């Protein structure tokens, strides 16, 4: 919807909005590793090849 | 109130001070196992220390997390204390006592 | 090695005033409260006159005085007699468990 | 839902049950959304609260018997109406709103000791 | 007056070892530090270590860690200093005394309040 | 020691799994004396457990 007489200040570096952004995906970001396989036995020694 | 939440198993510590006197409150002072609460009407200043300097290792435990644990000490050890001020105890004591013979 | 720098030597006359001064460090000299000061000359092992900045032993030189500021120590000496004439010395606590000395200095009387 | 903004006074007098319509919805996800949809309710509660203290429980331009102390405009009706604008009216006259609603209240409550006596 | 006595003097090869003791009389030998210290000639003062005689726990400056040994006979009131890898620098000096009081809940081990000092036991290595 | 009464810290030393792989080290640590009981089902005082 388009006001017809108004003006604003506007202002990008120091919007909010990121702030929670960067929040919200770091969260949803989270939860898909919740339920997942944890590795960590992984972690034993590694004997590899000398491929040439 | 602002309410400190310090923890402590015979003494009060750090707590605010009673309102007008030494006041003794019990569920049945007349019981055994009711614990009596004693509130002091002055603070008895207690202070306390461990003079042995030590200093704290960084060991490894699995993957990614630490554990701490005490490591050399470099001072030369001594004992671990608590002092109070005789003079201000004592005369707190029988003024508890005054308090206790109101209700014995 | 020793933090606690010291100058090499002065001199004096009878009558008048001469202050000693060593300076440490941040850690040493102006973290605790206990620097020192030590005499001797030669033939005899050395003696204290000030111990915890500025308070004397038994007996020796209401005379002598000094305190410290920053990481710098001083002793003051005024009337300045004959029998001051001994290599003095700056001392103090290192932190850790280490007591620390300076290099010393010749006072040239009289 | 807000196209009366930078019009005058009188010309969003009317109109205002648009505004007053659309100010609750929403549906359901946990941590962040449910806190988003309790303070749809508690400020359409609050709002409606200062406005039913007044005796102003009807949403209309509803009109007050407490005097204008000129201190806190000293302007007149003749530059207000035609040209000026709610943000721009309201940016001078917040500098007084604390101290006027307590006034209504009060003002409601001598009307209603007037109204009981029977 | 309380003092302490020294041994007289010694000679060593580099590379030998070297002990030296320190008898204290005239107060009871058990309540204070025993602080050692050297003297090079026309040379500053260098302080060695410290020990309390009621236990073990001797500590010292990182120039002869690992390399001075240190205990104290309580039979005879008498500190013995024991200095085990010499070398030609190493001749000077060595001083024994007493240091602050063995307090039980106070830490004056490091305290530089030393007021009593032995003879001076001139070591020579060559 | 010989003489005096004072709190002591029991020197302990263990076989813990090292921080890279599953392999293991050896090493030391300071307990105070009420964190670590005596285990052994046999006579024997050179083998410590923690109060855990
Ligand atoms: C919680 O509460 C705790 C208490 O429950 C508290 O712990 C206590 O803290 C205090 C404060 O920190 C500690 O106080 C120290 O005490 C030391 C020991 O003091 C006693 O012992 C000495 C020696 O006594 C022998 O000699 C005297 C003669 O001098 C005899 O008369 C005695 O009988 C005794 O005899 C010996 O032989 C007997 C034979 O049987 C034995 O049985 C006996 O055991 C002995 O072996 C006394 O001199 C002391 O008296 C002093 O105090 C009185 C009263 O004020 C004075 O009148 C008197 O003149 C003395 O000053 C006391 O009885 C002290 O050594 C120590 O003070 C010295 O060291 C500190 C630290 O460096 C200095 O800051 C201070 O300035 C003192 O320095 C002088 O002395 C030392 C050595 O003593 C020297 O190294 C130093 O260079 C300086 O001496 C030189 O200068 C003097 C001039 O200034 C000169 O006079 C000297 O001759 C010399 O030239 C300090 O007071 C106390 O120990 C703690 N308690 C315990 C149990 O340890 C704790 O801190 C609290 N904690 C908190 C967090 O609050
Ligand atoms: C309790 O224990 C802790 C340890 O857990 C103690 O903390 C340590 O205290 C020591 C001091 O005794 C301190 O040592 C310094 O470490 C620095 C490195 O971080 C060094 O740079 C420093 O050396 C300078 O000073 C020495 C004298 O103090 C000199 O010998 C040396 O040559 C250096 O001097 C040069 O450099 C300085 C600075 O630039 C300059 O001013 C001089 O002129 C000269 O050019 C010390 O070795 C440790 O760092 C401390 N460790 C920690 C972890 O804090 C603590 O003291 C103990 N407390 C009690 C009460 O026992
Ligand atoms: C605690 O005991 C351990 C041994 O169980 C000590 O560790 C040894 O320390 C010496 C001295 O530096 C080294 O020679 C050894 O290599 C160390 N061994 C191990 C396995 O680390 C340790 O010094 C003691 N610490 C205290 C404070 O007593």
């Amino acid at each position: 919807l388009v006001l017809g007489n108004v003006t604003e200040n506007f202002n990008m570096w120091k919007n909010d909005m990121v702030d929670q952004m960067h929040e919200d995906i770091i969260s949803l970001w989270d939860q898909s590793l919740k339920p997942c396989v944890k590795l960590t036995p992984l972690c034993v020694t590694l004997i590899c090849s000398n491929a040439t | 109130h602002g309410i400190r939440p310090v923890v402590s198993t015979q003494l009060l510590l750090n707590g605010s001070l009673a309102e007008k006197e030494i006041v003794i409150r019990s569920e049945n002072l007349t019981n055994n196992a009711k614990i009596i609460i004693v509130h002091l009407h002055t603070p008895v200043e207690i202070v306390c220390t461990r003079p042995n300097n030590n200093t704290r290792k960084s060991v490894r435990i699995g993957p990614g997390q630490t554990f701490y644990a005490t490591g050399d000490i470099i001072g030369d050890i001594k004992q671990a204390h608590c002092n109070i001020s005789e003079e201000k105890w004592n005369d707190t004591l029988q003024k508890v006592g005054i308090e206790l013979q109101k209700h014995f | 090695q020793s933090a606690l720098t010291q100058p090499a030597s002065v001199s004096g006359s009878p009558g008048q005033s001469i202050t000693i001064s060593c300076t440490g460090t941040s850690y040493d000299v102006g973290s605790y409260n206990l620097v020192s000061w030590y005499q001797q000359h030669p033939g005899k092992a050395p003696k204290l006159m000030i111990y915890e900045v500025s308070k004397w032993p038994s007996g020796v030189s209401n005379r002598f005085s000094g305190s410290k500021s920053g990481n710098t120590a001083s002793l003051t000496i005024s009337g300045l007699q004959a029998e001051d004439e001994a290599d003095y010395y700056c001392c103090s606590y290192a932190g850790s468990s280490t007591v620390i000395f300076g290099g010393g200095t010749k006072l040239t009387v009289l | 839902f807000l196209g009366a903004a930078g019009s005058t006074m009188g010309a969003a007098s009317m109109t205002l049950t648009v505004q007053a319509r659309n100010l609750l919805s929403g549906t359901v996800w946990g941590i962040k959304q449910l806190q988003a949809r309790v303070l749809a309710v508690e400020r359409y509660l609050r709002d409606q609260q200062l406005l039913g203290i007044w005796g102003c429980s009807g949403k209309l331009i509803c009109c007050t018997n407490v005097p204008w102390n000129s201190s806190w405009s000293n302007r007149n009706l003749s530059e207000i109406w035609d040209n000026m604008t709610w943000l721009q009216w309201d940016k001078e006259i917040s500098n007084y709103t604390q101290i006027i609603y307590g006034l209504l209240e009060e003002s409601q409550n001598q009307q209603e000791k007037n109204e009981q006596d029977l | 007056q309380v003092q302490l006595v020294q041994s007289g003097a010694e000679v060593k090869k580099p590379g030998a070892s070297v002990k030296v003791s320190c008898k204290a009389s005239g107060y009871t030998f058990t309540d204070y530090y025993i602080h050692w210290v050297r003297q090079a000639p026309g040379q500053g003062l260098e302080w060695m270590a410290w020990i309390n005689p009621t236990t073990g726990r001797t500590n010292s400056a990182r120039k002869f860690q690992g390399r001075v040994t240190m205990t104290r006979d309580t039979s005879i009131s008498t500190a013995y200093m024991e200095l085990r890898r010499l070398r030609s620098d190493d001749t000077a000096v060595y001083y024994c005394a007493r240091g602050g009081w063995i307090g039980l809940y106070v830490d004056y081990s490091g305290y530089p309040n030393f007021d009593s000092w032995g003879q001076g036991t001139l070591v020579t290595v060559s | 020691v010989k003489n005096g009464t004072v709190e002591e810290m029991k020197n302990c030393s263990f076989n813990t799994t090292t921080e890279i792989r599953d392999k293991e080290k050896k090493e030391y640590a300071l307990f105070y004396k009420p964190d670590i009981v005596p285990l052994s089902e046999t006579n024997n005082t050179s083998e410590y457990r923690l109060i855990n």
